[PDB]
């Protein structure tokens, strides 16, 4: 484990420091259908005509982007994305640019969202909820081994594959950082205190963040809501948490270790790091092995309807992928 | 119940990054 850590860091430090460049072109795809959409872009599936593989493409504007202050974090998300390789993340197949957009082309994950079917679902067994967990456990173990924070995880950002398991997506915010960084970034409800409180912060936020997610996922809501940002804030900062009552002594007991304002006590920080988290006993009946080998069977797999079915996705208006006669934005995306 | 006052709050839709 600290030995698969040390190649997979061998492995990503060859791709950081000399990142892929102009792999395809946009003429060279198919575009199906608009899977999703946000301040970032688009992501469409298209399929790619040469092998007639289907992949998810993000589609972003460099003008758009420039505009939202996102150019280096945007930097950040394609060169992390290009250098990883992890089955519980989807690297870059592809990337390009042209006068207009930035693309990147990854593996197209067919089972919809988790929120949605949490949402429906209303929540997971403790059972379904530890096995998702445990996915995000081992991509964070994996990440921040390569000093890189995720910092946006939430239900929103996991995609569900055909055998059942996650995606984490949306790297928009990920970064490699060494040391304490400071950005105001995240998702209102997921976010630690420490960034609230303008604090310098590390990995520790995405340990935080995964006591918010198993929390939602095994009571059907979040440990921290309301109607606004503000007051969502107020209720992290005093951080007071309530279980429901069908939350087993276990999982409470990870819970209260995960969502911990003090940084000495919070699980994922502290001098054993990861291993905090992995022999805790809510985790007792898991395998990682037979998780990271995909062994394991999923408690919930969407139906076989196609590589490029789209059912478990909502609709949204199809519009164009303009691309100028001129080009934007072309020393601010000169390393893309 | 908490779970009442969830599914009435404005929060129940997919939640956005946020930007400052
Ligand atoms: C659906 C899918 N298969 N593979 C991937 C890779 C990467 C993404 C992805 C890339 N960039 C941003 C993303 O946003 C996730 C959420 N923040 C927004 C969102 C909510 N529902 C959907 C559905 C489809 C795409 C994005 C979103 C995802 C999606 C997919």
């Amino acid at each position: 484990v600290k030995e698969f850590l040390a190649k997979a860091k061998e492995d990503f430090l060859k791709k950081w420091e000399n990142p892929a460049q102009n792999t395809a072109h946009l003429d060279q795809f198919e575009r199906i259908k608009t899977l999703g959409t946000g301040s970032f872009g688009r992501v469409m599936l298209v399929k790619h005509m040469e092998t007639g593989n289907h992949y998810a493409m993000k589609i972003l504007d460099k003008q758009k982007v420039v505009k939202l202050k996102q150019i280096e974090h945007t930097l950040n998300e394609k060169r992390i994305l290009q250098a990883v390789n992890f089955p519980f993340l989807t690297k870059l197949e592809f990337s390009f640019k042209d006068n207009s957009n930035l693309y990147m082309v990854m593996e197209y994950a067919p089972g919809g969202e988790m929120f949605s079917h949490l949402r429906r679902i209303g929540r997971f067994s403790e059972p379904h909820a530890r096995f998702y967990a445990a996915q995000i456990v081992l991509t964070f173990e994996y990440l921040h081994s390569l000093d890189l924070i995720y910092r946006d995880l939430k239900p929103e950002n996991l995609m569900i594959d055909q055998q059942g398991y996650i995606k984490v997506t949306d790297f928009g915010f990920a970064k490699r950082v060494k040391g304490r960084t400071w950005t105001l970034c995240g998702t209102p409800e997921y976010l630690a205190p420490e960034i609230i409180l303008s604090k310098g912060y590390n990995k520790a936020v995405d340990w935080w963040a995964l006591g918010v997610l198993i929390y939602e996922m095994a009571a059907g809501y979040p440990p921290f809501f309301a109607d606004q940002p503000i007051q969502i804030y107020e209720k992290i900062v005093s951080g007071k948490v309530r279980f429901p009552s069908h939350f087993s002594s276990d999982l409470k007991d990870l819970l209260r270790n995960l969502l911990q304002v003090d940084l000495t006590k919070r699980f994922g920080n502290l001098k054993n790091g990861v291993n905090d988290i992995k022999n805790h006993k809510w985790f007792a009946t898991t395998d990682w092995i037979a998780i990271y080998q995909r062994k394991v069977e999923a408690p919930f797999i969407p139906k076989f309807k196609g590589p490029g079915d789209t059912s478990n996705f909502d609709d949204y208006e199809e519009e164009e992928i303009r691309v100028s006669i001129n080009e934007k934005c072309g020393k601010e995306f000169s390393e893309f | 119940t908490t779970y009442a006052d969830f599914i009435a709050s404005g929060r129940t839709g997919r939640r956005n990054a946020i930007h400052d």
